RNA sequence: GCGGGGUGGAGCAGCCUGGUAGCUCGUCGGGCUCAUAACCCGAAGAUCGUCGGUUCAAAUCCGGCCCCCGCUACCA
């Protein structure tokens, strides 16, 4: 039985519709990341997803197939039982500009990237650019190209297309990427897939010293209709730990959370608690390191928790020092063209008053100005940030025919 | 508001009380706007 | 595992309870005002996907086929 741990990895995988997102992590984990009602009937990924798998190479045989996810090595054929590399962590985008902005949430939390390409699609496709310039964005530029669809391809369009592959990441940072044949409903060697994931994609440096914060993605109430108030819970809140680690029973401040009418204007509240437990899933531990989106289970209300209320929360200690401001000074870097979209123009710079989507790291807003610096940016609000440090990745979106896509990538002083 | 009871007389024109109320909603708003 | 309507230009009413597609927005035209719109009334208008069965006799009760296809196995 393999001795468990928690993750050390996060994959977010970015991509459009029919590009092959939704079976592709099907693929790598053996479980769909199409995770509502709406969304189980339409067929549309609506949710930032997120997934979990496990890794043991068998020594013994050839390249490469020893990679499957259980403790076993028939798969390969080897008799041994396999040497752990990790447990894994996929974290799902949308691809529809329709809801893009939200992902962006996410991105702040990946160890990586995917992105995952049409072979029955010309060139160039729409969202798949506006994905992959957001990771240009989040200063993870690790990116795992797949080629999909190689069972509805011709043997040699798919080259083409290939060729077109290495060629769209010649002119930007992902010259250095790799090009595997794997493929999302057929399963075809997802082994060697896991292989380049491990191999192209390596861990980002860790550090536990400034504070430990887990910038969340989902947050949600175990509380079944119909719970007796003898087993009640409180809420699980879920992110990644980053910068440090956090424990079960653990003092801690969760921001910005809770609103209150303080003194007739609008403000918030930071809100201690301390953890009720922590896991990945279906296995036992107590204290998260890094590595994964991490579920932390608290002891607070669960309504303040239910419907993803606090998407992108941070956790970080009732101690601690992470800053609320709702006027917020961001240095923004203007994007090259419309990335994401059947049409590209110009980019205009602009005057202010304009309301634009400002989503910071895993956090969102709105926002305008009074005074448009060329390189900054003064705006005003109606919600605090989560702002750990120096120039964090908060991103400006601009609406387009109400797809709200990349103006710029800025990083937030303090 | 410093009234000038001359324009009551609502004849080529509209009602008093329903504009001071619509002025209202801008001064609030340029004051609030980002006149900061 | 299934399972539903199989309806005029449009809402589909109406299906075990069996003979008049059944009213309603819309298209033609006729009335009232000075003239318009609201308002009134005739007319057009499918005839139940379709092969059947049951049924003196039908959407009405039961089936062949097919239209579109609507619910098939998530809370740290
Ligand atoms: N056999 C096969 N089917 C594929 C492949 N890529 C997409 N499909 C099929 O195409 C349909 C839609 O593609 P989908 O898998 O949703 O691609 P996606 O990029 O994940 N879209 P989304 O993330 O919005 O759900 C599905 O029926 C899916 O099974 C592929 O490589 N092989
Ligand atoms: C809001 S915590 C999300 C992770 C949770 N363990 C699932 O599965
Ligand atoms: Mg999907
Ligand atoms: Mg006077
Ligand atoms: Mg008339």
């Amino acid at each position: 039985a393999w001795p468990k741990v928690q993750p050390e990895v996060n994959i977010g995988v970015v991509g459009h519709v029919d590009h092959g997102k939704t079976t592709l992590v099907q693929a790598i984990t053996g479980i769909w990341t199409s995770k509502h009602s709406e969304e189980l009937k339409r067929g549309m990924t609506i949710k930032l997803g997120y997934a979990e798998t496990n890794i043991g190479v068998c020594e013994s045989c050839k390249k490469p197939e020893a990679y499957v996810t259980e403790p076993s090595c028939k798969s390969c054929g080897s008799d041994d039982e396999p040497k752990f590399l990790r447990r894994i962590s996929f974290i799902d985008a949308p691809g529809h500009e329709v809801l893009m902005a939200t992902m962006l949430s996410g991105a702040a939390l990946m160890d990586g990237a995917i992105l995952v390409v049409a072979a029955n699609e010309p060139f160039p496709q729409p969202q798949t650019r506006e994905h992959f310039v957001a990771l240009g964005i989040i200063g993870v530029k690790n990116l795992i190209i797949v080629q999909n669809k190689v069972d509805v391809v011709s043997k040699e369009e798919a080259l083409s297309q290939y060729r077109q592959i290495k060629q769209f990441t010649k002119g930007t940072w992902a010259e250095n990427v790799p090009i595997i044949p794997v493929s999302a409903l057929h399963k075809i060697n997802i082994d060697s897939l896991i292989e380049g994931i491990e191999e192209y994609i390596k861990t980002p440096y860790r550090d536990l010293s400034q504070k430990p914060v887990m910038l969340v993605i989902r947050s949600f109430d175990v509380n079944k209709p119909g719970t007796q108030f003898n087993e009640l819970k409180g809420g699980v809140i879920g992110g990644s730990i980053i910068q440090g680690l956090f424990k079960v029973d653990q003092e801690i401040k969760v921001l910005p959370g809770l609103r209150v009418e303080k003194q007739g204007k609008v403000s918030y509240e930071p809100i201690f608690t301390k953890i009720s437990s922590i896991r990945f899933g279906d296995e036992e531990f107590k204290e998260a390191k890094p590595g994964g989106l991490v579920a932390i289970g608290t002891y607070l209300d669960p309504s303040l928790t239910k419907a993803d209320n606090l998407l992108g929360s941070i956790i970080t200690l009732a101690d601690a020092e992470v800053p609320v401001l709702w006027n917020i000074r961001i240095k923004y870097n203007l994007l090259e063209r419309v990335v994401g979209a059947k049409e590209m123009l110009k980019v205009d710079p602009i005057r202010a008053k304009e309301t634009l989507m400002l989503s910071v790291g895993s956090s969102t807003t709105l926002g305008i100005v009074t005074s448009v610096k060329k390189d900054e940016i003064e705006v005003e609000l109606r919600r605090p940030v989560a702002v750990w440090s120096n120039n964090i990745r908060t991103v400006i979106s601009r609406q387009i025919a109400g797809r709200w896509r990349m103006i710029g990538w800025g990083l937030v002083e303090i | 508001m410093k009234r000038r009871p001359r324009k009551w007389k609502k004849k080529g024109r509209m009602r008093w009380k329903w504009i001071k109320k619509r002025i209202r909603r801008l001064k609030r708003q340029r004051k609030k706007e980002r006149g900061l």
